[PDB]
C-alpha cells in the first residue's frame, strides 16, 4: 500500500532529494545530471516493464557514468599495456608524460 | 498577571530572561522593517555565473551591457 | 509434548513477573584526623558512623597522677586552638 | 604509495573492524571502533567531506561512543583464544583481498572491483565560492523541511521513550 | 598533508614524552615494593542518573549536530522557511529540555 | 567499481558477522551494530560526494543522527538488563524459552 | 621548513604551560597576601625547571592496571589532543589554516573526554572510576553549551572559519553584541578544563591519581595547554584584536596580551571562590545556562534576518 | 556596529564575486583548451601503445551516446606522473 | 504509563507507519522503520518485568539488524541507480538484501526465532500491535518492490514459513506464542501470492488482522494468556467460549467462514500461474494450524473443563473491559465469505 | 610587591608571541615576501594552481604581471 498522500495533496514531502537531476542548491549539478535525464525522460510513464527494455541503452550510459566501471577497465588495459612496454623496452614516455614541458595557461 | 511577572522575576529570573528573549526571537522578525532586506541581499549575490541569454530580438528589459540601464539594480544596497 | 530436552521447562508465571533476585559503603578513612563510614544511596548519605579515638591519648587518666599545677598544661592541647579558655575552665574548677 | 593512500586508510578501517568484530572486550572494542571512526573520517575527509567528517568526530565518536564508553564503565568490572584465532582470520582474509586486487588489478567477491587507486574518478572541475556537501547541507533548512519536522520529532520521542524505560515504574 | 604533517608530530612528540616518562625513573634500581580504597571490595553500585545525563548529553547532541548548518543555512533564498525551521528545532531541544525537567530527570545532578 | 567501496561493504560484512556472532556481552553486540552504522555512513558519504549529489549530503547526518539514537535507546536496554542481573550478558536473556 | 613552524607553535606551548605553573602559584600567592615561589629562581623562575626534573625522576606509583594499553594512551591522547588544538588558531595567521578550525577545536576537543574516562578505568579503584565518569559527566554537559554559544556566535560569522573571526570583529568586540554569549562561554570553558569553581577531582581523588608522577605532569601539562588554549580561542572569538596585514606582530603582541590577562582571570577565579557541589553546577548547566543558551540561540538566529545583516558566506 | 558591518561586507562579497564573474570566461576557455590539449596527448600516446593489442579501437569511446561527457580524473591524468596525480587530485583537500 | 505520552507514542508508532507507507524516498523508508521501532519499545516495556526487558532487547536487536540491512540495500541501490525512488531495485544483491530485511521485520522464517519470544514477553495489547499493525510497512515495502524480489527467495521464505509456524504451535499451551507462531505461517501465505497477484496479499493481510485482533480482544476481555485459563471461560462467560469457536475455526481456513476466503483465493492466483503443488503442499501444511486451532476449541468451547470455586465470585460482577469493536470483529472474521468479491476494493 | 609576578608574566608572553610571530615570518619567508594564499575554496585553488602554471618556476607566488604578455 503506496498510499501517495503526496500527489493527492499537492505537497512535496521528499520527491526532491529523489533524483541527482532534481533542483538543486545554487544550481550545482551532479557528474551524471545529462545521463539520468536522458534515463528519466526515456523511461518515463511508459512504465517499468517496458522500460527496463525499450530504455537499457540510456540506462547503460547512465550506470556506466555512475560507476566508470568500463573506464577503469579501459585505463587499467591502457597502462597494463603501457607497462609491458616500459618492461620489454619497447616504449618510452613523451616529455609531456614525464612532467618537463611547462602546462598551458 | 502582573503579580505572577513579579513573583517569576523574584524567584526565577533566568527563566523569565528565557522566554522574553525567546519571544522576541519568535515575534520580532515579522515586525521589522530589514526583514525584507535580508532576502534581497541573498538574491543579489552572485554565487553563479548570470548565463546569458539568446538574443531573439524582442527582449527590452534584458540588457545587452553590464553598464546599461536596464536590469536588477543594486543603489538600494549601495544606499541602505 | 514434553521430551527429554524440555523437562527441566516450568511454567511462565501467571502475572508474568519474575523475582528480582544495595547501597553503597565508603570507608573514608585517616589517608584533626576523622575516620567516617558511609552509607550512601548515591548521592544521598543514608548513614554517617564517624570513628573516633585517633587521637585518644588517655588525657584524663594522666592527670589522675599529676597535681593540679601539673595537670593544667592538659587543657591546653585538648581544644587546642582555644587554649586559655579551656585553661579558664579547669582553673575555675580548681 | 600516496596516490593508494585513501585506499590504504580503507585497509586499516578493515582491520579495525576486525579489532571489535572478534569482541576480545566491549572496552578494547570501544578502542577499536574509535579507531576505525577516526580513519573512516579520514576516508571521508579526503574526499572532500570536511563538515561530515568533522560530525564523525563530533557526533559518532565524541558524542555517541562517549556514551558507550560511559555505559561501558559502568558495567564489566575491572580486574582468548576465540578473539585471536578470529582477530587472525580476518587479518589473513583482508591481506589476501589486498594481495589479489593488487596482483590482478580486478578482484570480484560480489561484484567486480577495480585494483587502482581511488583517485582516478573524481571530478575535474571548481565548486567556485562554495563546498558542494556544505551547501548541500545548509538546504536541510530550506529543502528538507519534512526531515526536520520528522528528525526533530524521533528526538523528542526519543528523549520521552528514554525517560519511560528507564524509570521502571 | 601539512595537516598529516603536525598529527604525527603531536603524536610522536606524546609518546615521546609519555616514554620518558615512563621510563626515565625505572633506570633508577629504588626498591621493590610490597603494599599490601573507601570501598573495601564492593562492586560497583550502578546509578541510574549518571546514565541518564550522559543519555541526554547524547540526545541533545544529536539536536545540536542538528543545528550546526545554521551559519551556512542563513545564506539561502528561502528564509522564511529557514528561520521557521531554525527557531523549530531549538525549540524542540527547548522541549527536550522542559521535558526533562518536569519528569523529575533533571534531580540530583539538576 | 571502486577499490575503497570493496573495504567499506567488507566491512560493512565483517561488523555483520560479528553482530551475527554473539560472545558473551550485549555491549559487544551494540558496538557491533554502531560498527555496521558507521560503514554505512562511510559508504553514503563516499557516493554522495563522489557523484556531486549535493541534497544527498545532509542524507548522511540523518543516517547518524535517528541511528545514534536507536544506539541510545539500545543502551538503555542494555541498562535495564543490566539492573537486573547485575552483567550484559546474552545468556541471562533465556526466560521466553518457555 | 614548516616542520619549524611546527616545532616553534608546540615547544613555546610547551614552555608557556611550564611557566603558567609560576605565574599561577606566584599570583595566587598575592592574592593570598603572601608571596609566591622566589627562592628556586630569581623571582622564581626556576621553579617549573626544578619541579619537572623532580618529577620526572620521582618513583613510579607502579600499580596494577586493568589495561597496560589504555594507561599509556590516554597521557598520549591527552598530550595530542592538547597540541592539535592550537593549529588552527589564528594569531594572525593559524599553523593549519583550515575552512572548519572552530568545528574541528569542537571535535577535538569532545575528544578530550576519554582520557578521564580511559584513565578511570585503567585505575583498578572503584572510587577513581566513579570521579572519572562524574568529570566526564560534567564535561560532556558543559560541551552542549560549548557547541551551542559556539553556533550563536558563528552565525555573525558565516562560517566555521576562525581566520574570518578576525574579519567580523574589525569595526567592534563581539563581546558587544554577544556578552551574555560571552560570560556564559567563559564558565563554560572554566567549567570543561576541571578549573576551580568547578575543580571536583580536587574536592572530597581524581580520575589520574593512579598514574606516576611523569605522566600525571603530562595530564597537568595537558590541562594547562587546554586552559591557555582555551583561552586563546575565547579571545580570538570575542575580543578580537587589531590587525595590520603588513605588521602581523601588532596582532600577535595584543591577542597575547587579551589571552594572559584571560588566562590570570581564570588564576584570578580560583583564588575567590569555593567549589560548585555536582549537582549544584549540573544546576548551573541544564536549568540555568542552557535555558539561556537556547534563547539566545534563538535570538542570535532571528536577529541578522530581523536587522539584514547576514554575515557572508566566504 | 555589526549591522553596518555585515552589510558592507556583504558588499565586499558582491565585489569579489563580480570579479569571479567577469574572469570565468578566460578561465573557461583555458579550462576548455587545457583539458581538449590532455585528451589529445593521451589519445596519439594510446596510438602508439596500442598497437599490439589485438581488437583496439584507439579513442574508442565507452558511451552509446555522442553526446562530450567531462573527462574523469584517470583520463586526464592517468598516463602523466604521479606527482602531477597528487597535485590534480588531492591538493586542494591537503592544502593547509 | 501516563496516558497523554502513552498517546503521543502510539500516535508516533502510526506515523513511523505512515512515513513508511506514503514516501516516496528510500531514507524516509528507514526512518519511518526507526521511528515505528523507537515508539514502540516503550509499548511492549508497559509492564517493567524482566520479561518485559528480555522481549524488548531481542525485538531491539532484530528490528536493528533489518534496519542496517535495509539501510545497505538503499545504499546498493544508490550505487547501481544514483537515486532514491521507493519502486523496484537495480541491482539483485540490494533486492536479496531489502528481502531478508522485510524477512525479518515480519518475523517471517528462518528470521522468526524473535516472534514466538517476544509475543511471550509483552503484555496482549502489545502483542496485538506487534502482530496486526507492525505487519503492515514492511508489507507495504515489498508491495512496492515486487518487479525486483527474486521468486525462489520469497518462496522459500513463504513455504518455510508456513512450515515453521505449522509445527511451532503444536506444542504449544501458551495463547500469545500459539498467536505467534500463527502469525508465522500467515506471513508465509501472504508472500507466497506476492510476486503472483498483491491484491490477494493485501487480502490476506486485511483478514488475518481482522481474526488477529479477535482473538487478541477475547484474549484482553477474559483476561487470558494460556490454555488452561481459557478453559475456565464456559464457567465465566459462556458467550467468549461461542467466540474462540468460530474464529478459530475461521483462522483455520474452514469453510464457510472468511480466513478460509484468502487462501483460497491465494490458491485461486497461483493455479492461475501454473503452481500446483506449491499452493497444495501450502494447504495440507495450513492442517497443522488448524490442528493446534482445533486443539483450543476442544480445550474452550466444545468440552468443559473443571473450574475452581472462586469463579463463584466472578460471577458476581460483569466485565466492565472495553471490548473494542469485538461484535464488530467477531462478525467480519466469520461471516464475511458470501461478500468474498468485495476483494477488488483493493486493487 | 605585585611586581614580581610580571618576570614569569613576562616569560609566558614572550612564549605566547613566538608561534604568531614565527609563522607569519615563515609564510612571508615561503611565499615570496607575502601572506600565503588562503584556498578555503575550490575557486582559489584553481587560480593559485593556475598561477603555479603561468609562472614557469613552477611556484605560485612567482607573479607575473604586464612584462609577460606583449
Ligand atoms: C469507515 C470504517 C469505520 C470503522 C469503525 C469506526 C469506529 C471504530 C473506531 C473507534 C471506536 O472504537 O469507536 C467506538 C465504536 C463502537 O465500538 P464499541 O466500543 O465496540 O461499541 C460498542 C457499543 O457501541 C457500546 O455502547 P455504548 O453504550 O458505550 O455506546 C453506544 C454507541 C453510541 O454511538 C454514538 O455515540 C455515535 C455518535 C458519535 C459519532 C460521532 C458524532 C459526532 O452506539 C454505537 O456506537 C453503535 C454501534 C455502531 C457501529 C460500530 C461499527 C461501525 C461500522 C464499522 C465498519 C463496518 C464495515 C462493514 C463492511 C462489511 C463488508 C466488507 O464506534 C462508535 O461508537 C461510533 C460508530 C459510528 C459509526 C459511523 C460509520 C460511518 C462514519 C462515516
Ligand atoms: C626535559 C625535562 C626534564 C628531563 C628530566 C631531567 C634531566 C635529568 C635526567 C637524569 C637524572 C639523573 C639520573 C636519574 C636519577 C638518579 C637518582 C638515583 O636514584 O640514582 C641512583 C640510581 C641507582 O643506584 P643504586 O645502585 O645506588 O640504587 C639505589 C637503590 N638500592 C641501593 C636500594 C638498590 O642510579 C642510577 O639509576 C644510575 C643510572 C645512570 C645515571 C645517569 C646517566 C647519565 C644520564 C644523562
Ligand atoms: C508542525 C510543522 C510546522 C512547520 C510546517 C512547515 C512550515 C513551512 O515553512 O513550510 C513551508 C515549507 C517550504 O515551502 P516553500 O514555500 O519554501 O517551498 C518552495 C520550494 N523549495 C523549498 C524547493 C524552494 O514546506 C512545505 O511547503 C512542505 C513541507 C512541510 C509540510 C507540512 C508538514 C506538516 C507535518 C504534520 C505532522
Ligand atoms: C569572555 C570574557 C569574560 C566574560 C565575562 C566573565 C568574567 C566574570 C566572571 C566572574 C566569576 C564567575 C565565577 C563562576 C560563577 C558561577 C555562578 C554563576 O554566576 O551562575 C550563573 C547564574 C545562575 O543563577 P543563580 O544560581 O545565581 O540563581 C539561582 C538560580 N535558581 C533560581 C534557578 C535556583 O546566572 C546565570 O545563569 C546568568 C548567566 C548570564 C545571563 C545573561 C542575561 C543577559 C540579559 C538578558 C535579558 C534580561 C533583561 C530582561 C528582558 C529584557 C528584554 C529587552
Ligand atoms: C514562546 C517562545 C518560545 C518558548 C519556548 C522556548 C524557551 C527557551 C528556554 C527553554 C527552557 C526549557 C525549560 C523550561 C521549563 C519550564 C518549566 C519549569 O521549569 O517549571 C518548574 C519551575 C519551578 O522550579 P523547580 O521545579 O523547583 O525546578 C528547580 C529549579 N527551582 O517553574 C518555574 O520556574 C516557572 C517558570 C514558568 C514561567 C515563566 C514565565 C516567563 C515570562 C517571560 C516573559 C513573557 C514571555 C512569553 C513567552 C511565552 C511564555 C509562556
Ligand atoms: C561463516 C561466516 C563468517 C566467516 C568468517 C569466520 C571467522 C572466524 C570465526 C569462526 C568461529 C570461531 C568461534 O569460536 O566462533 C564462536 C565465537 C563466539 O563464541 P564464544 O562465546 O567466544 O566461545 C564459545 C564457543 N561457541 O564467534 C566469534 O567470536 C565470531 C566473531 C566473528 C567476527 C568476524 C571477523 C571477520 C571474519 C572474516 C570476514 C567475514
Ligand atoms: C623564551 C625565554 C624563556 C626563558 C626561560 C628561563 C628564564 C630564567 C632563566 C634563568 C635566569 C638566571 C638564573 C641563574 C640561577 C643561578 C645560577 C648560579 O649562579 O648558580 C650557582 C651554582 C654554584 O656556583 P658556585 O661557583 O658554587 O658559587 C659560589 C660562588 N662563590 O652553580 C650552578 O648551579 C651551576 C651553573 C648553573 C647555571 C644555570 C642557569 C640557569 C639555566 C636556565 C636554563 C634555561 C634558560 C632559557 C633557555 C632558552 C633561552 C636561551
Ligand atoms: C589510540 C590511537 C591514538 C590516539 C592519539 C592520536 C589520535 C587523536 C588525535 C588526532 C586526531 C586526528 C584528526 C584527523 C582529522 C582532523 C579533521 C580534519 O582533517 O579537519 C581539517 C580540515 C577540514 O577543513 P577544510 O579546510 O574544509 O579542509 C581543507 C580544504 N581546503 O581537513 C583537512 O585539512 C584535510 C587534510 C587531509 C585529511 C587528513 C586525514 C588524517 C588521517 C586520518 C585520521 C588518522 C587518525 C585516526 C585516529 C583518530 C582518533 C581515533
Ligand atoms: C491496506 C491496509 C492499510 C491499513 C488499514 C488499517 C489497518 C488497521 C490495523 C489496526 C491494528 C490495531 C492494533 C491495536 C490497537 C492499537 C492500540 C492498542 O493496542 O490498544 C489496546 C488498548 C490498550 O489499553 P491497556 O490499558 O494498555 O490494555 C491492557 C489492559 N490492562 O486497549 C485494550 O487493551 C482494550 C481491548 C480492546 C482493544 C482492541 C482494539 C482493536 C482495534 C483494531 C480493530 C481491527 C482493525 C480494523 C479493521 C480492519 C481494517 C483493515
Ligand atoms: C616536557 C616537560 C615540560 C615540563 C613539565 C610541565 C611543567 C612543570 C609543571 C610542574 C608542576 C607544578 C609547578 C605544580 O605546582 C603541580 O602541582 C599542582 C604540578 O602537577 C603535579 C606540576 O606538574
Amino acid at each position: 500500500p503506496f498510499f501517495d498522500v503526496q500527489k493527492k495533496l499537492g505537497v512535496d514531502l521528499d520527491h526532491w532529494m529523489t533524483i541527482q537531476s532534481a533542483e538543486q542548491p545554487h544550481r550545482i549539478p551532479a557528474r551524471c545530471h545529462a545521463f539520468e535525464k536522458e534515463w528519466i525522460e526515456c523511461a518515463h510513464g511508459i512504465g517499468s516493464i517496458r522500460a527496463e527494455k525499450e530504455c537499457k541503452i540510456e540506462f547503460e550510459d547512465f550506470r556506466e557514468c555512475l560507476l566508470r566501471q568500463k573506464t577503469m577497465k579501459r585505463l587499467n588495459a591502457i597502462k597494463r599495456q603501457r607497462d609491458k612496454l616500459i618492461k620489454e623496452g619497447k616504449y618510452t614516455p613523451p616529455p609531456h608524460h614525464s612532467g618537463q614541458e611547462d602546462l598551458r595557461p | 498577571v502582573a503579580a505572577f511577572l513579579k513573583n517569576v522575576w523574584a524567584k526565577e529570573p533566568v527563566l523569565v530572561a528565557s522566554f522574553a528573549i525567546a519571544g522576541l526571537a519568535v515575534i520580532l522578525p515579522t515586525l521589522s522593517p530589514y526583514t525584507k532586506y535580508s532576502l534581497m541581499i541573498n538574491r543579489a549575490t552572485p554565487y553563479n555565473y548570470p548565463v546569458p541569454l539568446r538574443d531573439d530580438g524582442n527582449m527590452p528589459d534584458v540588457p545587452s551591457h553590464p553598464q546599461d540601464p536596464q536590469g536588477p539594480s543594486l543603489e538600494w544596497l549601495k544606499r541602505l | 509434548y514434553p521430551t527429554k530436552e524440555t523437562a527441566h521447562w516450568k511454567p511462565p508465571p501467571w502475572n508474568d513477573v519474575d523475582p528480582p533476585k544495595s547501597n553503597l559503603t565508603l570507608n573514608f578513612g585517616p589517608q584533626g584526623v576523622l575516620r567516617l563510614v558511609m552509607e550512601l544511596s548515591g548521592e544521598m548519605v543514608r548513614k554517617c558512623d564517624p570513628h573516633i579515638g585517633l587521637l585518644h591519648r588517655g588525657t584524663e587518666k594522666l592527670i589522675e597522677y599529676k597535681t593540679y599545677l601539673q595537670a593544667l598544661p592538659y587543657f591546653d592541647r585538648l581544644d587546642y586552638v582555644s587554649m586559655m579558655c579551656n585553661e579558664q575552665a579547669y582553673s575555675l574548677a580548681v | 604509495m600516496m596516490t593508494y593512500i585513501v585506499f590504504i586508510l580503507s585497509i586499516i578501517f578493515v582491520m579495525g573492524f576486525v579489532g571489535f568484530s572478534s569482541k576480545p572486550s566491549p572496552i578494547y572494542g570501544g578502542l577499536g571502533l574509535i579507531v576505525s571512526g577516526g580513519v573512516g573520517c579520514g576516508i571521508v575527509l579526503n574526499f572532500g567531506g570536511s563538515f561530515l567528517g568533522l560530525m564523525v568526530f563530533l557526533i559518532y565518536l565524541g558524542g555517541m561512543m562517549v556514551v558507550f564508553g560511559y555505559t561501558t564503565a559502568m558495567a564489566t568490572e575491572q580486574y582468548n583464544k576465540v578473539v585471536l584465532g578470529t582477530f587472525i582470520t580476518g587479518l589473513l582474509m583482508e591481506f589476501l583481498m589486498v594481495y589479489y586486487v593488487l596482483k590482478d588489478k580486478e578482484v570480484e567477491i560480489v561484484f567486480k572491483f577495480n585494483g587502482m587507486g581511488d583517485w582516478v574518478i573524481y571530478d575535474t572541475g571548481d565548486s567556485g565560492f562554495f563546498s558542494e556537501e556544505a551547501m548541500g547541507i545548509a538546504a536541510l533548512y530550506s529543502y528538507g523541511t519534512w526531515l526536520v519536522i520528522v528528525t526533530g520529532w524521533s528526538l523528542l520521542i526519543g528523549v520521552v521513550v528514554i525517560m519511560e524505560i528507564t524509570r521502571g515504574n | 598533508m601539512n595537516l598529516m604533517i603536525t598529527l604525527l608530530t603531536n603524536f610522536t612528540l606524546a609518546t615521546l614524552l609519555v616514554t620518558i616518562a615512563f621510563w626515565l625513573p625505572q633506570l633508577n634500581v629504588y626498591s621493590e615494593k610490597t603494599s599490601p580504597d573507601p570501598m573495601g571490595s564492593a562492586r560497583l553500585p550502578f546509578s541510574m542518573k549518571f546514565f541518564l545525563v550522559a543519555i541526554t548529553f547524547l540526545l541533545f547532541d544529536l539536536e545540536i549536530a542538528l543545528l550546526l548548518p545554521l551559519p551556512w543555512a542563513s545564506q539561502t533564498t528561502n528564509l522564511n522557511t529557514m528561520l521557521t525551521m531554525a527557531l523549530l528545532l531549538i525549540f524542540l531541544l527547548a522541549v527536550s529540555l522542559a521535558y526533562e525537567w518536569t519528569q523529575k530527570g533533571l534531580e540530583w545532578t539538576e | 567499481m571502486s577499490l575503497v567501496y570493496m573495504n567499506i561493504m567488507m566491512a560493512f560484512t565483517v561488523s555483520l558477522t560479528g553482530l551475527l556472532m554473539y560472545r558473551s556481552h550485549l555491549m559487544s553486540s551494540l558496538l557491533c551494530l554502531e560498527g555496521m552504522m558507521l560503514s554505512l555512513f562511510i559508504l553514503a558519504t563516499l557516493m554522495i560526494l563522489n557523484s556531486h549529489f549535493t541534497l544527498a549530503s545532509m542524507m548522511p547526518i540523518i543516517l547518524l543522527v535517528f541511528a545514534a539514537c536507536e544506539a541510545a535507546l539500545g543502551l538503555s536496554l542494555l541498562v535495564m538488563v543490566s539492573n537486573t542481573y547485575g552483567t550484559d550478558y546474552v545468556q541471562n536473556l533465556n526466560l521466553l524459552q518457555c | 621548513m614548516f616542520m619549524i613552524n611546527v616545532l616553534t607553535l608546540i615547544i613555546p606551548i610547551l614552555l608557556a604551560v611550564a611557566f603558567l605553573t609560576l605565574v599561577e602559584r606566584k599570583v595566587l600567592g598575592y592574592m593570598q597576601f603572601r608571596k609566591g615561589p622566589n627562592v628556586v629562581g630569581p623571582y622564581g623562575l626556576l621553579q617549573p625547571i626544578a619541579d619537572a626534573i623532580k618529577l620526572f625522576i620521582k618513583e613510579p606509583l607502579r600499580p596494577a592496571t586493568s589495561s597496560i594499553s589504555m594507561f599509556i594512551l590516554a597521557p598520549i591522547l591527552a598530550l595530542t589532543l592538547a597540541l592539535t588544538m592550537w593549529i588552527p588558531l589564528p594569531m594572525p595567521y593559524p599553523l593549519i589554516n583550515m575552512n572548519l578550525g572552530v568545528l574541528f577545536m569542537l571535535a577535538m576537543s569532545s575528544l578530550a573526554v576519554y582520557s578521564i574516562l580511559w584513565s578511570g578505568w585503567a585505575s583498578n579503584s572503584k572510587y577513581a572510576l566513579i570521579g572519572a565518569l562524574r568529570a566526564v559527566a560534567q564535561t560532556i554537559s558543559y560541551e552542549v553549551t560549548l557547541a551551542i554559544i559556539l553556533l550563536s556566535v558563528l552565525l555573525m560569522n558565516g562560517s566555521f572559519t576562525l581566520s574570518t573571526l578576525i574579519i567580523t570583529q574589525e569595526q567592534v568586540w563581539l563581546i558587544f553584541p554577544a556578552w551574555p554569549l560571552a560570560m556564559m562561554w567563559f564558565i563554560s570553558t572554566l567549567a570543561e578544563t576541571n578549573r576551580a569553581p568547578f575543580d571536583l577531582t580536587e574536592g572530597e581523588s581524581g580520575f589520574n591519581v593512579e598514574y606516576a608522577a611523569g605522566p600525571f605532569a603530562l595530564f597537568f601539562m595537558a590541562e594547562y595547554a587546554n586552559i591557555i588554549m582555551m583561552n586563546i580561542f575565547t579571545t580570538t572569538l570575542f575580543l578580537g584584536a587589531f590587525h595590520n596585514p603588513y605588521m602581523p606582530e601588532l596582532y600577535t603582541i595584543n591577542f597575547t596580551i587579551k589571552s594572559l590577562l584571560l588566562s590570570i582571570t581564570f588564576l584570578w577565579i580560583r583564588a575567590s571562590y569555593p567549589r560548585f557541589r555536582y549537582d549544584q553546577l549540573m544546576h548551573l548547566l541544564w536549568k540555568n545556562f542552557l535555558p539561556l543558551t537556547l534563547a539566545l540561540c534563538m535570538w542570535h538566529v532571528s536577529l541578522p534576518i530581523l536587522l539584514s545583516s547576514i554575515p557572508p558566506q566566504t | 556596529s555589526m549591522m553596518r558591518w555585515n552589510r558592507e561586507r556583504r558588499r565586499l562579497q558582491i565585489e569579489d564575486f563580480e570579479a569571479r564573474i567577469a574572469l570565468m570566461p578566460l578561465l573557461q576557455a583555458e579550462k576548455d583548451r587545457r583539458v581538449l590539449q590532455m585528451l589529445r596527448e593521451n589519445l596519439e600516446e594510446e596510438a602508439t601503445i596500442m598497437k599490439d593489442v589485438p581488437g583496439w579501437k584507439v579513442g574508442e569511446s565507452v558511451f552509446h551516446t555522442t553526446r562530450w561527457v567531462t573527462p574523469m580524473m584517470g583520463e586526464l591524468y592517468g598516463l602523466r606522473t604521479g606527482e602531477e596525480i597528487l597535485s590534480s587530485t588531492y591538493g586542494f583537500i591537503w592544502y593547509t | 504509563m501516563n496516558p497523554i505520552i502513552l498517546i503521543i507514542i502510539l500516535m508516533t508508532v502510526m506515523l513511523g507507519t505512515i512515513i513508511v507507507m506514503i514516501s516516496t524516498h528510500w531514507l524516509l523508508i528507514w526512518i519511518g522503520f526507526e521511528m515505528n521501532m523507537l515508539a514502540i519499545i516503550p509499548i511492549m516495556m508497559k509492564k517493567h518485568n524482566p520479561r518485559a526487558t528480555e522481549a524488548s532487547t531481542k525485538y531491539f536487536l532484530t528490528q536493528s539488524t533489518a534496519s542496517m540491512l535495509l539501510m545497505m540495500a538503499i545504499i546498493i541501490n544508490l550505487m547501481f541507480s544514483g537515486q532514491w525512488t521507493v519502486m523496484k531495485l537495480f541491482n539483485p544483491m540490494a533486492s536479496m538484501l531489502m528481502t531478508m530485511a522485510l524477512a525479518m521485520k515480519l518475523g517471517m522464517a528462518p528470521f522468526h526465532f524473535w516472534v514466538p519470544e517476544v509475543t511471550q514477553g509483552i503484555p496482549l495489547s502489545s502483542g496485538l500491535i506487534l502482530l496486526t499493525w507492525q505487519k503492515l510497512a514492511p508489507m507495504s515495502v515489498l508491495y512496492q518492490i515486487l518487479p525486483s524480489i527474486n521468486l525462489d527467495l520469497i518462496l522459500t521464505l513463504s513455504i518455510l514459513s508456513i512450515t515453521i509456524g505449522g509445527w511451532g504451535g503444536l506444542n504449544q499451551t501458551q495463547l500469545r506464542k500459539i498467536m505467534a507462531y500463527s502469525s508465522i505461517a500467515h506471513m508465509g501465505w501472504m508472500t507466497a501470492v506476492l510476486l503472483y497477484n498483491p491484491t490477494m496479499t493485501l487480502l490476506n493481510l486485511i483478514i488475518y488482522i481482522i481474526m488477529t485482533s479477535t482473538m487478541f480482544t477475547l484474549f484482553m476481555a477474559n483476561s487470558t494468556t494460556t490454555t488452561l485459563s481459557l478453559s475456565h471461560t464456559w464457567n465465566k462467560a459462556p458467550i467468549m467460549t461461542i467466540l474462540v469457536l468460530i474464529t478459530l475455526l475461521s483462522m483455520g481456513g474452514l469453510p464457510p467462514l472468511s480466513g478460509f476466503m484468502p487462501k483460497w483465493m491465494i490458491i485461486q492466483e497461483m493455479t492461475k500461474n501454473d503452481s500446483i503443488i506449491l499452493p497444495t503442499l501450502m494447504a495440507i501444511t495450513a492442517l497443522l494450524n488448524l490442528y493446534f486451532y482445533m486443539r483450543l476449541t476442544y480445550s474452550t468451547a466444545l468440552t468443559m473443563f473443571p473450574s475452581t470455586n472462586n469463579m463463584k465470585m466472578k460471577w458476581q460482577f460483569p466485565t466492565t473491559k472495553r471490548m473494542t469493536l469485538l461484535p464488530t470483529m467477531t462478525v467480519l472474521s466469520t461471516m464475511l465469505l458470501p461478500l468474498t468479491p468485495i476483494l477488488s476494493i483493493l486493487e | 610587591m605585585w611586581f614580581e609576578v610580571l618576570p614569569g608574566i613576562a616569560v609566558m608572553g614572550v612564549c605566547l608571541f613566538i608561534p604568531g610571530m614565527a609563522t607569519a615570518r615563515i609564510h612571508r619567508f615561503s611565499n615570496g615576501g607575502r601572506e600565503k594564499r588562503v584556498a578555503h575554496y575550490s575557486y582559489q585553488w584553481y587560480l593559485m594552481e593556475r598561477d603555479r602554471r603561468v609562472s614557469g618556476v613552477n611556484r605560485y607566488y612567482v607573479s607575473k604581471g604586464l612584462e609577460n604578455i606583449d
